[PDB]
Parts: structure tokens; sequence; C-alpha cells
């Protein structure tokens, strides 16, 4: 979910719109309609989940669908923003991903409903869970914020109602992203099969400390990564554009 | 708390209340007025303020940029 | 007959049927000045038979009273605080029983 | 579904009340005229 | 430190994982599936195709074939 | 100086959370207080230098997203709506952390609420002084999750965690308006700077494609910013989450549900003046909500039964009158309504939050009864408190609550004399209510348990300054500041609001209105109190109680269910999506279909063409 | 939070049955049964709860309530739950 | 402080009553002396001095 | 009252009065008994 997903997205950003241009703008409603719909589709589809992987695994297509709405949006805006949003999903991602592996590694459950009421006792686990979770809602002032933002503005540069729709997306998306986090983190405890656990220990404290770096920086000033795209994307939206 | 005394709990436990509370405050403050005094220089250095006051405010004593942008066509 | 099993749950409907009628009433009667004609009232209701035999004469008259019953609920009805369902229960609650807390855990060989 | 009603018959009695203020006609009993400012109303400050 | 784990969740949890066997084309299920299929991407396409005909209809110029 | 304003509580915030070990469950409230405190001795210094001393200062830190002509930067405005907003704002939280230094004393929990109030300080700030819709959207959505935490304060609260997710989902509504209102700015004046719209906003007159059929940009912007607004100044479309919140803790009911984020679109649409203005049908929608939502909230207001939550009726009204207030481009009196009611009402649930501490958290009307002798000081901070919510003449709460309608009437429209009959009306219900608290408790023959009574145990020092110190608020500030934000044409406003020269009903409403009208309102009260002294002191026999059959025992369930409202939208909505989020999708799609004529289903034919070829 | 013993419950308890006058105030024991004892009627026996119940503050389930026709089950059940 | 037939209350606060007491008394003032001033200008009794 | 209920309740809760607060009606403004003779002095006292 941090690299593998971004191939299909590049793959379209270097082979796909320089070389087929016409063609792009041919099959751009098409595109459109199949985000939209899996953007809608994938949310409702993850908030009756009780697999503890697939919850945010489907968080993963939500986002990977709403970049190539503005990836496919021919605009400084829609690019720059598909890019920041890929890389932001890229960290939030893999942090969730790393949260889920060391809950799984101490209970080795692969559910949702074990879980409960566990803040009293991991207290550090849950404040990054928060903030994991918390970036992936689209904060202002996190790295998921920008991009997805930039995408919806460049998408509402070409078009008015299928970007509305991806818009729409996050209605939900912060939903049950909080709601999710409120199955585990919140209530009281359920001590009749989490008899003994542990909190993070050196290792998984420090891992995720690039991740909260890397996320703030992102979120606060993404200026110095915007500043080394700006001419590539620009030469990428406007080729065999002459007029 | 019988288990709840066992958790770092990086903002304070049930009901922690350290031995030593009151240094720990004071170096608290001592702290924040050191770390503020940077944003306080800071904010002195960027402050426009383009009109001119009407009484004397007590500004213009850290800040010195009054009436620097009664010059609108040289901008960037 | 003889079984007081079958004149068993008249006995024990009528009782609560009495305890949630006096809950619900004095929902109704935030003065207790003028909740007392009213359970004077309340409980005359229930004594102005009080002297069924016939076993055709019990399930229809617990059946009619529990479906008028059903017409008067006082939508919001008092609850204690920290009874289940008021506002204070599981506010601070006590610390579950027995768990234990490891500490080295994810260390080397 | 009789809860349903309720929200239907409320809001019916708003855009009841609102069909009211239509026929009312509130805004052709003005007491005062359209308001006059110097400078063409000010133009040149519009 | 491994969860009990009590028999009562893993049954209904592999039935939530195993649910592909429970399908038998039942026809309010076939129209169900059929629509949500195909009637609204058709919409949706409809949606965003006359869109963009409205958009281009004002700046005068002609409509792109948008095959 | 003025960047200090805005980190002080975030600051103090950041080091009580990571190190609240060190200085343990009182330093960090005292510390956290003392911040708050001189972040708004500096707002007080900032209000001397800008609102007196006219001069707006504006100072930009760095570009936040430096992309094409979307050049989004952590600059600050500081106008004379600022400031009068951060007086406000900063002020209300330095008391309300004064107050919750005793009121969570004995909680175990008490550093993380001084954190969660601080940080949520620091981005309510930062919403103020933001310079541009994106700072604008940060402080908004950043004051939505801290508001949503302190919902979910107490995590085992079962109800609680539904209470907050709930505001989040309401909250994520208005977060999509507002989104959408904010990125069509940029697609027609290609800045999102407030200094660039209000400079040019009149010149586009086109209409959009949007989506539909063609709308006019500056109308459908402006719905836009409405719809955005509706979650968070709580009006029409979704206002739910307010009676339902009131399970969190007191203070944060007391401090914020009451004073600024509830008024935080109202704040935003006043700031964005020169942009509702020009486009005449939007002032329409936004005076129909706002008689709308005042006319709901007193009419569902008047059968509540519990201490918390019938207030926050009350504060729904208000919210009501704000909106229509704005709706009216009289923003000024709108804004003096804003500073009137963050006084008292905040009073009133610091008041009803010393009570309900020392008997034991009762909060059920139904118990209390006479001890009005054993609390006198916040039956005084409480009675000044509902006095100003009546508009009580000659007191901080007539110079807005009388001027509102007196305004109202003078204009003249369809959907003004709808808004002016609700605003009138809608006194009657306000007042029964504010004075039916003030009979069933305190005013009764007792009825609250022995256990409770034998507390006593009046309300200490730290939690009555704050009290006091809101008592003297409310019942001068509307006095000194009517002159001076609504005198007629004073020079309080020079860049903070555009006022339009022909929606400008100020100097003919108070001469050419009758005198009748000024004082009816008044009557109005008075027969609400009257009213409400026959039904809760002498005729409560069938006034109070009546045991009818149908047709009325089914009116007291729809004031009291809120029209049912608050079962018909989830069943409708809320409980629909939940059913069709897996009903359709996890049956008759991803798994299923795709699977059953894709990888494995029947496509797998391999294996029953395995043994055909080896003839 | 005092955890008041059962001598300083002992008399609370006995205030509602002895301020009951259908019934003498002169037999009554903390160990009595108003069914065949005190001759109670079947439905007068709640009343007696619910007084306790306004006496201290304390929501009876209504599963067990009808079953504490005994005067010393009253007192039993208000000693033994911790927050009484 | 002392107790009717089983329920006690301590006595109110010396520095409490006495303060609302006066509080009360001075925002009555104030009411009636604003009534004083301006009454009739709100009640259309006399315009302030404009016509 | 009569009733064999209502006599019930009133006979156990007659602390109920407990006469300093069986009716709080003599201090609904507990500030006018000072109020209005300060504005009245003030009054006869500036003229
Ligand atoms: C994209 C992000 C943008 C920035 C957002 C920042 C907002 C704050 C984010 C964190 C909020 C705190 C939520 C943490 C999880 C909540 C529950 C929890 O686990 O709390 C922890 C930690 O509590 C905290 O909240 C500390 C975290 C820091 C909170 C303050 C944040 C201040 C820094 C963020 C804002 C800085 C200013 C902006 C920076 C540019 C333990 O709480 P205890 O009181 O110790 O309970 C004990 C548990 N038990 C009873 C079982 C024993
Ligand atoms: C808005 C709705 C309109 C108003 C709704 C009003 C609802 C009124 C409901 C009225 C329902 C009744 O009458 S309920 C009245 C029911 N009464 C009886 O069953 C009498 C039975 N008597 C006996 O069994 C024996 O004499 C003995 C064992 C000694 C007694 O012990 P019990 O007592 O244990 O039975």
């Amino acid at each position: 979910a941090g690299i593998l997903l971004k191939f299909g997205t590049y793959g379209f950003l270097r082979f796909s719109i320089p070389m087929f241009p016409e063609a792009t703008l041919c099959f751009t409603p098409f595109i459109y309609t199949l985000s939209a719909i899996a953007i809608i589709y994938t949310s409702l589809t993850t908030l009756r989940q009780i697999d503890l992987k697939k919850i945010i695994a489907y968080s993963s297509v939500a986002h990977m669908n709403l970049v190539t709405i503005g990836m496919f949006s021919l605009n400084i805006q829609g690019i720059g923003g598909s890019i920041l949003l890929m890389l932001s999903h890229g960290l939030v991602s893999s942090a969730l991903f790393l949260c889920v592996g060391v809950l799984y590694d101490r209970h080795k459950t692969r559910l949702v409903r074990y879980y409960g009421g566990l803040v009293s006792t991991m207290p550090n686990f849950s404040t990054i869970f928060f903030f994991f979770t918390l970036a992936n809602m689209s904060l202002p002032g996190t790295s998921s914020f920008i991009g997805e933002f930039l995408i919806l503005v460049g998408a509402f540069q070409r078009n008015s109602l299928v970007a509305t729709l991806a818009a729409l997306g996050m209605i939900l998306g912060a939903a049950y992203s909080l709601w999710l986090y409120n199955r585990v983190v919140s209530g009281n405890l359920k001590p009749d099969f989490l008899h003994k656990f542990s909190d993070l220990n050196g290792r998984e404290v420090f891992i995720f400390i690039p991740f909260l770096v890397g996320l703030v920086w992102m979120g606060v000033y993404p200026k110095v990564f915007l500043d080394c795209m700006h001419t590539s994307v620009s030469n990428l939206v406007q080729h065999g554009k002459f007029h | 708390g019988d288990f709840r005394a066992k958790v770092w709990s990086m903002t304070g436990g049930p009901n922690c209340r350290p031995k030593h509370w009151r240094r720990n405050t004071a170096i608290a403050m001592f702290g924040v007025f050191l770390v503020c005094i940077p944003i306080a220089k800071l904010s002195a250095k960027l402050e426009q303020r383009p009109h001119m006051p009407v009484r004397p405010i007590p500004s213009q004593i850290w800040c010195k940029n009054f009436g620097t942008k009664d010059d609108y066509e040289k901008e960037h | 007959a003889a079984y007081f099993a079958r004149r068993a749950a008249q006995k024990e409907r009528v009782r609560i049927l009495y305890r949630r009628a006096l809950k619900d009433t004095l929902n109704w009667a935030v003065h207790r000045h003028i909740f007392y004609r009213d359970a004077s009232d309340l409980r005359e209701k229930f004594n102005v038979n009080q002297d069924v035999e016939d076993v055709d004469r019990i399930d229809k008259l617990i059946a009619h009273g529990e479906a008028e019953y059903n017409k008067w609920r006082h939508p919001d009805p008092y609850i204690v605080p920290w009874a289940p369902g008021g506002s204070k229960f599981c506010r601070n609650p006590t610390p579950p029983a027995g768990i234990e807390i490891v500490y080295n855990y994810g260390l080397e060989d | 579904y009789e809860a349903l009603a309720w929200l239907s018959g409320g809001l019916g009695f708003f855009v009841g009340l609102g069909l009211l203020a239509v026929l009312n006609d509130k805004a052709s009993k003005v007491p005062f005229t359209p308001r006059v400012y110097p400078y063409d109303n000010l133009r040149v400050e519009l | 430190m491994e969860t009990n784990k009590n028999k009562f969740i893993e049954d209904w949890g592999s039935a939530r994982e195993n649910l592909e066997h429970n399908f038998r084309w039942t026809r309010r299920n076939f129209a169900l599936i059929g629509i949500f299929g195909i009637a609204l991407p058709i919409i949706v396409y409809k949606g965003i195709v006359k869109d963009f005909h409205m958009q281009d209809e004002d700046a005068g110029r002609p409509h792109r074939k948008f095959l | 100086m003025y960047l200090l304003i805005v980190f002080l509580p975030l600051l103090g915030s950041s080091v009580a959370g990571f190190f609240g070990r060190f200085l343990g469950s009182e330093g960090s409230a005292i510390m956290t207080t003392t911040c708050v405190s001189f972040s708004s001795i500096l707002s007080l210094i900032a209000f001397y230098e800008v609102a007196l001393g006219a001069s707006a200062c504006y100072l930009r830190i760095a570009p936040w997203i430096s992309s094409e002509m979307f050049d989004a930067s952590w600059g600050f405005l500081f106008d004379s709506l600022t400031v009068v907003m951060l007086i406000v704002v900063t002020f209300i939280s330095s008391l309300v952390h004064l107050y919750s230094i005793s009121y969570m004393s004995e909680d175990p929990h008490s550093p993380r609420f001084m954190c969660y109030l601080s940080i949520f300080t620091f981005f309510m700030l930062m919403l103020v002084t933001g310079d541009n819709f994106l700072q604008l959207f940060l402080g908004w959505e950043g004051v939505g999750l801290a508001s949503y935490l302190l919902i979910h304060f107490w995590f085992t609260r079962l109800q609680a965690d539904k209470a907050a997710i709930k505001a989040m989902l309401v909250n994520r509504v208005g977060d999509f308006g507002l989104a959408l209102g904010i990125l069509g700015c940029f697609t027609l004046f290609q800045t999102v700077d407030f200094s660039t719209i209000f400079a040019c906003a009149s010149v586009p007159r086109n209409s959009w494609i949007f989506c539909n059929m063609r709308l006019n940009a500056i109308s459908l912007i402006c719905i836009l910013l409405f719809i955005g607004a509706v979650g968070k100044s709580a009006q029409i479309g979704l206002h739910t989450w307010l009676p339902d919140a009131m399970e969190g803790p007191t203070p944060v009911s007391a401090l914020i549900h009451a004073a600024t984020m509830v008024t935080a679109g109202v704040f935003m649409i006043a700031r964005c003046s020169p942009l509702f203005e020009y486009s005449p049908t939007a002032l329409i929608v936004i005076t129909f909500a706002g008689a709308m939502t005042s006319f709901l909230a007193a009419t569902t207001g008047i059968l509540q039964n519990d201490l918390k939550r019938v207030i926050a009726y009350s504060t729904c009204s208000q919210l009501g009158y704000m909106i229509f207030a704005c709706g009216i481009s009289n923003y000024s009196v709108s804004v003096f309504h804003l500073m009137n009611h963050a006084f008292f009402k905040a009073l009133l649930f610091l008041s009803a939050g010393s009570v309900i501490h020392a008997m034991s958290d009762e909060q059920d009307m139904r118990k209390m009864g006479g001890l009005a002798s054993s609390f006198p000081l916040t039956y005084a901070m409480m009675l000044i408190g509902s006095l100003s919510l009546i508009g009580f003449p000659f007191l901080t709460g007539f110079y807005s609550k009388d001027v509102i309608l007196e305004l109202a009437y003078t204009k003249y429209t369809i959907s003004g004399n709808f808004a002016f009959w609700l605003g009138s009306v809608s006194v009657l219900f306000t007042s029964y209510y504010s004075f039916r608290l003030l009979f069933l408790t305190f005013l009764v023959p007792t009825n609250s348990f022995g256990r409770d009574i034998s507390r006593c145990h009046d309300a200490p020092i730290p939690m009555a300054i704050p009290l006091i110190l809101l008592a003297l608020g409310s019942l001068f500030v509307g006095y000194l500041a009517k002159d001076m934000m609504i005198g007629l044409g004073t020079n309080f406003w020079a860049n903070s609001l555009l006022v339009l020269p022909k929606n400008e009903i100020l100097a003919e409403s108070e001469f050419a209105a009758p005198t009748i009208i000024k004082l009816i309102p008044i009557l109005f009260s008075t027969l609400g109190a009257f009213v409400a002294y026959n039904v809760n002191l002498v005729a409560d026999q069938f006034q109070r109680a009546f045991q009818t059959s149908t047709f009325c025992n089914r009116l007291y369930s729809f004031f009291n269910k809120r029209w049912f409202f608050d079962q018909v939208l989830n069943d409708f909505l809320v409980r629909s999506f939940l059913r069709f989020g897996y009903e359709v999708s996890f049956e008759a799609l991803d798994k299923g279909a795709i699977e059953i004529l894709g990888p494995y289903g029947i496509s797998y034919t391999f294996r029953r063409l395995a043994e055909r070829i080896s003839q | 939070d005092d955890h008041l013993s059962r001598e300083a419950v002992v008399d609370r308890v006995l205030d509602v049955v002895k301020s009951f006058p259908k019934v003498d105030p002169s037999k009554v024991t903390p160990e009595v049964h108003f069914q065949n004892d005190l001759g109670l009627d079947s439905l007068d026996t709640v009343e007696i709860v619910m007084a306790i119940e306004e006496e201290f503050k304390l929501e009876i389930p209504d599963k067990e309530a009808d079953k504490i026709d005994s005067c010393s089950l009253a007192i039993e059940y208000v000693y033994n739950h911790p927050m009484s | 402080g002392i107790t009717y037939k089983g329920v006690t209350v301590h006595t109110p606060k010396t520095w409490h009553t006495v303060t609302g007491k006066g509080l009360c008394a001075v925002m009555w003032f104030w009411i009636l002396y604003r009534a004083k001033q301006d009454g009739p200008v709100v009640m259309g009794w006399r315009h302030p001095w404009d016509g | 009252p009569l009733g064999t209920t209502g006599e019930f309740f009133r006979r156990r809760d007659e602390w109920r009065k407990h006469p300093m607060l069986s009716n709080q009606m003599r201090h609904a403004l507990p500030g006018i008994g000072i109020g209005v003779g300060a504005f009245c002095v003030y009054l006869v006292g500036e003229q």
C-alpha cells in the first residue's frame, strides 16, 4: 500500500498523459465516473467491516481513486495535488498498517471487536494512532489536506459534477475513520480475553517519529515539495498543447 | 487504578500528583518565557500597520514599521 | 386447579404495573403537593375491583391496563445519574479486576 | 412512520405561514421613499 | 499475551469472510445488482458529459465527440 | 506582541500534555490558566491598539501553499471585527479555565482537559485571526475536532461516543459545504485571500454551469457558504447535535457550546460581509433559516425538564436571532448581540454548573426545589444571566434583543414579515422556559433528596470569581458598547464590515418605528413570566399535569422529542446509509459477481477441462 | 464515600415502616415480612420500597424490586451496593 | 449546621450572601438610574433633542 | 391528604419544610430591600 499503488498513477503520469493528449481528453468523463463510483462504493463498503486489515485497505483504495480525479484533470493544481496526496497516502497508509501490525503481533486476532477501551493501558500508542487516523481525515496542517484539496480545486477548474462526489467521499471518510478509531481506543475494557498486553517498546515508538515529522512537515510547509515540481508538472500539462 | 499505575501515561496517570511539581511548574513557566521571547522578536520584526495611530498606542516601542505601506505601487 | 403458577403472573404483573405507574406519575407530577392526590387516585384505581376470582376476568383486565399504560410513557422519565441510563453511570468507573502489563518485549534473543 | 408526517406537517405549517406572508404583501406598504444620496447616489463611490 | 478468542466470534468472522457461497441470482437481488452496476454509472456518465456539453455551449466552441 | 496571542495557548497545552506528569494535576491547570490569562491581556492590549487606535495591523509569516496563484499564507488579519471577537474568545476561555480548576478538581483526568481546551483556543484564535479561507478553514476544522474531543472526554461513556460521532457527522456535512464554497471562490476570483475578494467582488456577474443548471456565481457561492456554516452555526439544516452534545463536561458546554463556536459561522459570514451583500438571493435564505431556527428552538425548549439540556435550546434560539440579524445586512447589530450573549449565556451555564457540582449532579428540574437562600450568590448570577436573556429593559439584553426585532419590522419584504412574526412569537416561549428554570428550581417547595441537601458546599473561590466577572460584564457591557459599536454612523467598522447603502435600515428605523412595537417585546416577556408563574406556582393541577387521553399528550411528546426530528433524520438517512453500505455493495459487488465470473468462481473451467485432452 | 455501616442504616430503614400507620408501629422488627407477620396487602408493599428509594438515592432494578417483601432484604440490598 | 428531623445543611458562607445582596442592590440601582435618565427616550415620551 | 398513600408520603417528608427554606418567596429579589433605598436616597440627595 506504499509503493505498488503508485505504479499505476506514476505510469499514468509518465506514459499515458503526455503521449496521448487528445485520447486523454476523449476518455476524461469515463475515468471521472469510474473514480467517483469507486470512492462512493468503497466508502459505503468500508463502514461495515470487521477485519482489522481491510478497514484501512479500503481507505487506501478510496484515496488512490481520488488521486486519479485530479491526475486526469489536466491542470497544475490537479497534478501537483495528485503527487502531494500520493506521498501523503504513502506515509499515512504505511503508518496505519504499522499500527495494525503492532496491534496484531501482540494479540493475534485480526478482528476489530476484540479490542476495546485500551487507552487506559497503551496511552502512547493511543496518541500515535489518533494522530495517524487524524491525518487520514485530511486535516489542514496534516499531509493529506493540502494535496487532496489541491485535487478538488484542480478538478473543479475542469468539471463541476464528479469531483463534488469526490468531496462527498470525505463526508463519509472522516466519519468512518473516527468511528473506527472509537471502536478500539474508547469505552470500557473487557478483560475476558485481554489478560496481558504491553505498549510500544523503544523500537516501534521511534519508528513513528520519522512518520510524525514528515507528516507535520507536509502539513505546515509543503512549499519545498511544490517548489521542485512546478516546472515538471507545468511541462507535463502543456505537452502537445500548442496554440 | 490498580493496573493504571503501571502505564507511562505521557500526560499523567489517573491521579499522579508528583512529589515535586511546583519546581516543575516554575521551570515550565521559565521555558515558556524563554521560547516566547523569539516569537515576540519575530512579531516585532514583521508587522506592517499601514495606518498611523490616532493616539500614541503601547506599540511603536518595539515596532518600527508604521505608515510604510502608503506607497502601493512599488509592491511585488 | 389449585396451581399457583397460573395465579402467579397476575400478582407480579399487577405489582410491577403499580411500581411503574407510580414512577410515571411521579414523572408527571413535578410538585409533590399535587402528587399526593394523583397517587391516591392511582392506588384507588388498582383497588377498584381488588376482588377478581374467575380466570376470564384476569388476563383481559391486565392486558387493558398494560395497553392503557402504553399510551402514557412520559418520554423523559427520571433516571438516577449513576443508574444504568442516568447522567453519571460509567463516568469514572472503577478499573477492572485483574490485568497485568509486561515490560520487556521485543528484545534480542 | 407517524413521526415522518410531523416533519412534513411541521414544514407545512411554515410554508403555510410562508404562503401567508406572500399573500400579505408587506413589500408594497412602505411608509418611506427610497433613499436619496448626493453625487448621483454615490456613483463614483460605487 | 494472545487473546482467548472465544468460539462464538470466529464463526461469524468466517461467515463474513466466506460469504461467496451464498449467491443464487435471486430476481430482486438481480435487479439490485443490475441497477448499481450499470444504471448509476450510466446516470453519472450522462451527468459529466452533459456538464461538459453545457460548459462548451456557453463558450461557443464545438462539442468534443467524447467517445 | 501580536504573534503571542495565538501561540501561548498552543505552547502551554503542548508542554502540559507532553509533560503532564511533571506538572501534575494542578500545575498543568494553573499554568494553562496563566497562559490564557496573559493571552487575554495581550488581546486587550491589541484591542486598545486597534479598535480605539484605529489602525489594522497585518503580518505574514510564510506562504502555506505556493502553487499557481493559490498563495495561501500564514498571514494574520487584525481588524476591528477580529479584536472584538478576540476580547471575547480569549477572555471567556481564561475565565472558564479559572472556573475549571475547582470544578475539575475531583476528576482524575485534569491535565488532559486543560490541554484539550487550550489547543482548542489556539485553533479558534487561528480561525478568528485568519487572513484567508484556508487558514480560516484550518481553524474551523480544528475547533470542530476539538469540540468532538471534548464531547468524547469520558471515552467509557457509550452515549457520549455516539453523541460525539453524530456531532462529527454534522460538522463534516458543514465541512463539505464550506470547502465547496471556499474552492468556488478560487474558481471565480483566482484567490482565497480576504482583501482581494472584498476589493473585487462586484465586477463579475456571470453564471456558472454548476452540475445541474446555470446559476449565478455569487449567489451559488453564498449558498454554498451557508450550507457550510449551517452545521457550525446550528441552523435548520443540521443542528441536532447541540442538545445531544451536553453529555460532555459542563465547562465546555459553558465555555464553547454557548459563546463562540456556535457563532463561529456568524463571525465567518460577518467577516465576508462584502460577499453576501452582492447576492440578495442569499440574504433571503439567511433570514428564512434564522427565523426558522429561532422558532424551532424556542418551541422545543418549553417542555424540557433537564438542567443542561433546556439551555442548549435557548442557545440555539440565540443563534437563530444572530443569523436573522446577519441576514438584514446589519451584522454590526449581530455582533453586538454576539458580545452581549457571550457574557450572560456563559454566566447562566457557569451558574448552573456551580449548582450541579454542589448537588451531586442531579440535572432534573423535577427534583430541585426551594433552597435559593442556600445558594444566594449563584442565584444572583443566574438571575442576571436570565434577565439579560429576556432582554430586561435598560440592561445588556435590551440593547440588542429589542433592536433586532425593531429592525426586522422596518424592512418590508415577504420573508421580512414572516421573520418578524417568528421573532416576536419566540419571545414568549423563550421567556417561558427561562423563567420556568428559575421557578421549578429554587422557587417551589423542595423535592430533592436529603442526601443531596446535606451536601451543601457552596461554590469555592476558584469558580466564583469568573462568575462575578461575567455578572459585572452582563450588566454594563451592553450599555458601554451600544454607542461604540452601533452609534448611527460610528467609525468602528472602517474595513471590518461593508454596509450597503440600499440595505441600510438603521437611521429610518429608530424614528419611523411606532412606539407600540418598541415596547411589545417587554409585554410578551411579562406575559411569559406570568404564564410561567401560573403554571408553576398557582395553577399547576391541570396546566402542568394533564391526564388527557389523545390529541393532547401527543402534543406533549411532540415538543419534548423535538418534533421527532431526532428520530426521523436518523431512521431516514443514517439508518438507511448504514444498511445500504453493506446490503448492496458487500453482497452484490466486490467479492461476488466480479468473482463468480472472474478469477475462480466459474471461469476456473480448466479444472473441469483438465481430464478431456488426455484422451 | 464514608461507607456507612449497618448500624447507621438500621434506623432510617426502620423509619419508613414505623411511619406506616396501617400497621401498628410497635411490633415492627428488623427481620419481619409484611405478607404474613404485619399483614399487608400485595400492593402497598412496593410503596414502602419506593419510599426507601426516595429516602436513599439509589435505583433498584424492576426485576428484583418486587422480590423484596421482607424488611431484611431491603436493608441488605441497600448495604450490598457499594455507592449507596 | 442543624438538622430538622434528619436533614442538616451547612450554613451559607458570609462572603457569599453579603456579596449577592450588595450586587443585587447595585444592579437594581443601576437599572433604576438608567430608567430615570433615558426612560422617556425609549418610550417616546421625549426625543433626545433631535427635532 | 386522605387516600391511604398521599398521607403516607406527607408524613415521612415533613422535613421538606425546613422553615428557612419552606417558602423562599420573600427572597425573590434579595437586593430590592437595599437597592430601592439607595436609589431613593440618591434621588433625594442629589436634588
Ligand atoms: C494533522 C494534525 C494537526 C495537529 C493536531 C493536533 C491535535 C492534538 C492531537 C493529539 C490530541 C490528544 C489525543 C491523544 C489520544 C487521546 C487519548 C489518550 O490516549 O490520551 C493520552 C495522552 O493524553 C494527551 O492528550 C497528550 C497528547 C498531547 C495533547 C496536547 C497536544 C498539543 C500538541 C498538538 C498541538 C500543538 C500546536 C499546533 C502545532 C503546530 C493519555 O491520556 P491520560 O490522561 O494519561 O489517560 C490515562 C489512560 N489511563 C486512564 C488508561 C491510564
Ligand atoms: C393516557 C392513557 C389513559 C390513562 C391510562 C391509565 C391506566 C390505568 C391502568 C389500570 C390497570 C388496573 O386497573 S390494574 C388492577 C388489577 N387488580 C387486580 O388484579 C386485583 C386482584 N386481586 C387479588 O389477586 C387478591 O385480592 C389479592 C392477592 C389479595 C391482591 O393481590 P394483587 O394486587 O397482587 O393481585
